[PDB]
């Protein structure tokens, strides 16, 4: 895969069945040392060209399987390998238009192993004081393009 | 099996524009949904790059195949073959180890589900002309593809002209046989008008006008869309793309137009060739409708 | 099955040294092999990280192991795995489930050969103390870690004490149970002397001469070779390696010192690991003998 | 794998049987866009820390087996794949010191359906005059670390 958290391959508009658009995909990588059940897991907001979208519009796909958040937060047995990204599938009637698009999305998980002050205050879409590498940036962001006709 | 039924020209990548990333940051797998991404369905593969333990893959590796074609919605359109008779320093091959070598090329193209072989000979002079003995590897497996329903086809591109030696030669092959299997590759390199300043142009090459093409319409049965520069509009500022697409549209061309990328900054560091193909992606889907 | 049969101290690596390449650059294969440059035989694997389909592998996959085991005449060591039974925001993981995860991981380091854990539970204080039922999660667990030959150990590191309260807990139990399976894995960031000026250190850490670790030793069953700063003469700069070693030579350790680096620069463009892991092993090889 | 020729991983000196320091190897990639057969490839000149070494010192391991220089003229039909790196083994006794060494490395392949011009005059210790990036350069340099007891 990429270095980048959000990965080039995967970002596309979701189509319906009855040919409307109804989304889009991207997919992200775990950027941890070691992978996490789906319970460790904290989404947070995403960014799409200004346009804020809160993560109850946004589902995660883990072994071929949709999770909402609800339903991730009460897993402790699915497990998210580090070498196998997320597919973050994001409700938006009509998608995203042809051309560039500036993605920023925030998420992270727990490290219970960590010192108390570490744990507390951990926020999915704001940094850790001090920046550990192993544990990758809570916010992330890529500018990809999209294959569309014009509008 | 997923088919792509569109009328007239339909667009596709071939797997050469990954070249710097493939077996480092791609696998198979990411380039084929990379294709996904951009709606495209047609996709040519390097026979001796992009096939496991080749020239055997195993049974399980070509179910693995054909399982990624259905996944992401892939027509496998061309495959790019070696009749490489000068392999060995000491001593050309013969005609019936060049046959032996292509038939094989062409039986495992068959069992991946191609339908052209973008095929490349040795080449003797700066014409960029085949070894001399050609037309008989040709012949000798004609039959078999002729069987199998391949196309056999070289390419065509710069500094050779649609109306040089090099294209009459092989069209008059075509004519004088009959066959219905081999034929021509168009590489778009061969429209290119604008060059940056100071860049050496070879002076034996000179442009051909997009109407140059119509009459070996009849024997194209796929086409390298070769591609310079995307705009940030999306359009190639190269090629007049516009024009070439709407005279082989209007002209009934029902091939592919497979993206090549041959740039020297795909092997820059940073460089994102699946960016650049979606600018070029954006432009192909535009022109076609789909 | 390869077996590393020299007397004393042995030295290894921890693949988390390679944190930033493992899947990206390194294949666990690659690691292997990384390791085999360096005359290395002892690895620390992750639970969580190296092995595929986690935490089923299939057999193919197990039997994939052991070849690459004996390809590169590599001891699976240490295994390191987390009982975290903060794994749900809702609630703590009662002791049960607690055990019963414990022991899955038990099963699959025995399966993969492993005779030591390196085992991580949630910490409830500044002094870095695991969860209060502790004692009991590790006593459901005892009786199959005795019947496998598994060792569970969790580490000491900085700011902790080698004469602290934590340090000490785990001694009280040992001593209470008198089990012969869970003890010690000491890293050696405890020993550490030398810092960056400007650089912030807890103000709770003190360094620990090389022998304080001497009455600990009977317990200590891995130790985490960690280093900082390798020299081109291939010495560390901040760590008295040299006494370290020869202290538990000398007190007779016979478990293995496995090479692990934390450094940020891991995550830098251009860094080398494997080249700062050679330096560190030039180090080891030479104080050891081999 | 890595994005030079000369990978860091499998730099190494070899022993006997007798334990004896019988030479060393290193890997090296394929750098070009698709695999070649064993008689397309032409061996170069190895520079270790400055000292010369000839290709009759050095046999290629691929696909498992081993091949001299005369071996791999006459073999069209083994390829070797662009994801599957040589061993190179070059014979010198005693092998190389604990620390750091220079590897200076040149090889090439034949390319009979570029134009004359640019095959004439191939050659595995010198560069092409006009550099595509999708060949590679024949020759390639890398600094690794041998691991050893002091001299
Ligand atoms: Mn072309
Ligand atoms: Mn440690």
């Amino acid at each position: 895969m990429e270095k980048q958290v959000i990965q080039s391959v995967g970002f596309r508009n979701i189509k319906n069945g009855n040919g409307e658009i109804t989304g889009f995909q991207f997919k992200v990588k775990l950027p941890y040392y070691r992978g996490v059940f789906l319970s460790q897991i904290r989404p947070g907001t995403l960014f799409v060209d200004g346009q804020k979208i809160e993560k109850d519009q946004i589902t995660w796909t883990i072994n071929g399987e949709e999770y909402t958040n609800q339903e991730m937060r009460g897993d402790f047995k699915t497990h998210w390998a580090t070498t196998k990204p997320a597919v973050l599938k994001v409700k938006m009637p009509g998608g995203l238009a042809q051309g560039y698009h500036d993605l920023k999305y925030g998420f992270c998980f727990t490290s219970s192993y960590m010192p108390p002050i570490i744990q507390d205050g951990l926020d999915p879409d704001k940094e850790s004081m001090v920046y550990m590498p192993e544990f990758g940036h809570h916010v992330n962001e890529r500018r990809l393009l999209i294959v569309k006709l014009a509008a | 099996m997923y088919r792509y039924e569109k009328k007239g020209p339909k667009r596709g990548v071939a797997l050469y524009s990954y070249s710097a990333e493939f077996g480092l940051t791609k696998t198979l797998e990411d380039c084929f949904e990379d294709l996904h991404d951009m709606g495209a369905h047609g996709i040519e593969i390097l026979a001796n790059t992009h096939i496991e333990n080749y020239p055997y893959p195993t049974d399980e590796w070509v179910e693995k195949w054909w399982r990624l074609c259905d996944k992401y919605e892939i027509v496998p359109v061309e495959y790019g073959n070696w009749i490489d008779s000068h392999v060995l320093g000491d001593r050309d091959l013969t005609t019936e180890e060049s046959v032996e070598m292509l038939k094989r090329d062409i039986r495992l193209a068959h069992r991946l589900g191609f339908t052209v072989m973008r095929t490349k000979m040795p080449v003797i002079n700066d014409l960029l002309e085949p070894v001399e003995n050609w037309k008989e590897i040709i012949k000798g497996a004609l039959p078999l593809a002729e069987e199998l329903g391949i196309k056999m086809c070289p390419e065509i591109h710069t500094p050779s002209n649609l109306k040089g030696k090099l294209v009459n030669d092989f069209v008059e092959f075509i004519k004088e046989t009959g066959t219905k299997n081999f034929g021509l590759n168009i590489d778009f390199s061969v429209f290119r008008t604008s060059f940056a300043e100071g860049e050496w142009v070879d002076p034996n090459y000179t442009p051909n006008k997009p109407e140059d093409i119509i009459p070996l319409l009849p024997y194209v049965y796929c086409c390298h869309a070769k591609f310079i520069h995307m705009s940030d509009d999306f359009k190639e500022t190269t090629i007049p793309y516009e024009e070439v697409v709407k005279t082989m549209e209007d002209n009934g061309y029902e091939g592919y137009l497979l993206s090549e990328y041959e740039g020297a900054d795909k092997y820059d560091e940073g460089y994102e060739v699946g960016q650049t193909l979606r600018k070029h992606h954006i432009l192909l889907k535009n022109l076609l409708g789909d």
